[PDB]
């Protein structure tokens, strides 16, 4: 669960 | 007795000296995001992003980088708590480690770890590494990369996280910006399965208005003193 690590923006 | 999660971001090391992506300008150390912390950029200019982990790495481990009254707390509340504590890190430095703090969940991986391309099995490794460094662990060996998770790759330990983020009484935020996912969302998920969430940070987080509790100012302050209340109202 959760997604990739990612940057808001 | 109650399950407590702590979950901490770059902020808490920043008074041992280690420095993060400052997202006013999407900077880490001076180099764009894309470049050194995302699968293309590895692909694009290995040579470069070997490098850059090469020099984290090594400032890492410099006499004057050192766990701060903040990572010793953290090592306290283990102790006091046992088995219902869980500290979960974003950071790759092993600050937590060093202050005492055994199980810890490296969700974006570890800077002294680097991991074989080929089959996935994780090494320590606290020097450089070179073209030359292949792994020992592959009939074909296959270059090492770092184990540190980037801009498009899975978090690891995440089952156990959201585990613990069901199971935590209390989910502690220490440190993070609110602009990482997955780990930004954590709150959330503390909060919808009942835990009292506290964020401490030197600056509101982007999701800090989602907390219960929040205290901020240095960290090596700020953290010590709400150790010290919380394990005084545990009695
Ligand atoms: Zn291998």
């Amino acid at each position: 669960k959760g997604g990739a690590k990612r940057h808001r923006k | 007795k109650p399950r407590v999660l702590v979950l901490t971001g770059a902020g808490i090391s920043a008074e041992s000296g280690i420095r993060t992506f400052r997202a006013a300008d999407g900077l880490w150390e001076e180099h764009r995001v894309e470049d050194v912390a995302t699968p293309e950029g590895f692909d694009r200019d290995p040579e470069l992003v070997q490098a850059f982990y090469n020099a984290r790495r090594r400032q890492l481990q410099q006499p004057e980088i050192q766990p701060n009254a903040a990572h010793l707390a953290l090592a306290k509340l283990q102790d006091a708590l046992g088995d219902r504590f869980l500290l979960v890190t974003q950071n790759i430095d092993n600050l937590h480690e060093r202050a005492g703090n055994t199980n810890v969940i490296h969700m974006h991986g570890e800077l002294l770890k680097v991991r074989c391309s080929q089959s996935g099995q994780v090494l320590d490794w606290t020097g450089d590494v070179t073209p030359e460094d292949k792994c020992h662990c592959c009939q074909f060996p296959a270059p090492l990369r770092p184990h540190v998770v980037w801009f498009g790759e899975m978090p690891l330990g995440m089952d156990e996280i959201y585990m613990a983020l069901s199971m935590a009484d209390i989910f502690i935020a220490i440190g993070t910006s609110g602009h990482v996912y997955p780990a930004a969302g954590f709150v959330h998920e503390a909060k919808l399965h009942g835990a009292h969430t506290v964020e401490l940070n030197l600056e509101p987080s982007q999701v800090g208005n989602e907390f219960a509790e929040k205290y901020y100012g240095p960290a090596s302050q700020v953290v010590p003193e709400f150790v010290e209340k919380l394990l005084k109202g545990l009695k």
